[PDB]
């Protein structure tokens, strides 16, 4: 918190150190940015996967660079920059309540967040697996064709917790849905023949189909 | 070689060792103290495996013993070996998940780490 603001003085003093403030997170955050490009450049080397010759160091050199980059300089920043914006959004809420005070609707008077956005997603997830009990809800859901989406985006990404829900959702999203069951083996069956084409010419290729048969697996494994 | 004999072929003060038999040798003949001299050496060698020569039937059947627990002996180290090849197939799936989680020298993925171990510390010694 910061000391009430009581006269002109104490708010000149507030303003004051909001300005310090500011000039302070705007550094931290541009010093937290710099190590994107770096972090960028790592990345890169990393993707290449050559292998190197030279147990705490039989790693990838790279990967530990950039293990001590993220986990060690940017958390840093980013405390850093967490603190200081706390302590600005602190200043200016004692700044509003003092102008306030000298001059439901009582109680009245970040977009781009990733995790914000993965959240919603697993609230999501959760809610639907809810809602497939209804049966008729179910036939519902299926016209609306979320069995595609769900197969296309939120199958691979989010934690392996998110995965085997995910899958649980899929497999009681066709629990007695013969059409849908046959649209789900189809996007199945292509998408591993598609695999299966280019098997001789990419080992990835082959490396990336572990969930698809997972899914397959479970969809198998209830009866 | 395995062995060897320096002589001072041409030419106790430590353990007090008198030699009655020999009273001024070259060294102690039970200490080895050298009043003569002190001898360092060293070689420009690398190290070799070999085996002592076989010249008597004797020795035929020594080697053939030999021959025989080094054979046990290797199919025990085989069999270990060859052992440790499911555990990194199941560390391989499980890194092949590639499973966000949650916990820098320990901030990589537990099992990356686990199978790094494995390998190069199992699988190469």
């Amino acid at each position: 918190a910061v000391d009430p603001i009581e006269n002109e003085e104490d708010r000149k003093k507030a303003v004051s150190n909001i300005n310090t403030l500011l000039d302070k997170a705007d550094r931290v955050y541009h010093q937290l940015m710099g190590h994107r490009p770096q972090l960028e450049n790592l990345l890169c080397k990393v993707n290449e996967a050559a292998p190197e010759k030279p147990t705490s160091a039989s790693v990838n050199r790279y990967i530990l660079q950039l293990a001590q980059e993220y986990c060690g300089d940017c958390k840093n920043s980013f405390d850093e920059l967490s603190k200081i914006i706390q302590k600005v959004f602190a200043s200016r809420k004692e700044l509003l309540e003092y102008d306030l005070q000298q001059r439901s609707q009582y109680r009245a008077l970040s977009t781009k967040c990733y995790g914000c956005a993965s959240a919603v997603t697993e609230h999501c997830i959760t809610l639907l697996r809810a809602l497939a009990t209804n049966p008729a809800l179910r036939h519902i859901l299926v016209s609306q064709g979320l069995i595609r989406e769900l197969f296309d985006y939120n199958l691979r990404r989010g934690a392996a917790a998110m995965r085997e829900e995910v899958r649980q959702l899929m497999c009681l999203l066709t629990r007695d849905n013969p059409e849908a069951t046959q649209q789900m083996n189809d996007l199945i069956i292509g998408k591993v023949s598609t695999a299966l084409k280019g098997h001789w010419a990419n080992p990835d290729l082959a490396s990336s189909l572990q969930y698809e048969m997972l899914l397959l697996t479970d969809s198998i494994s209830k009866e | 070689a395995s062995n060897l004999m320096i002589e001072f072929a041409d030419f106790c003060h430590k353990c007090r060792s008198i030699n009655y038999d020999e009273k001024d040798p070259f060294l102690c003949n039970a200490c080895g103290f050298c009043k003569y001299a002190r001898f360092d050496f060293m070689l420009y060698a690398k190290p070799c495996c070999a085996v002592d020569p076989i010249e008597n039937e004797e020795d035929r059947k020594k080697a053939v013993s030999n021959i025989n627990t080094l054979l046990d002996k290797a199919d025990r180290v085989y069999h270990q070996l060859m052992g440790h090849r499911p555990q990194l197939e199941n560390l391989l799936c499980k890194v092949n998940e590639a499973a966000p989680e949650k916990p820098t020298s320990a901030s990589v993925n537990r099992y990356i780490l686990q199978l790094a171990q494995e390998y190069c510390g199992d699988c190469k010694n």
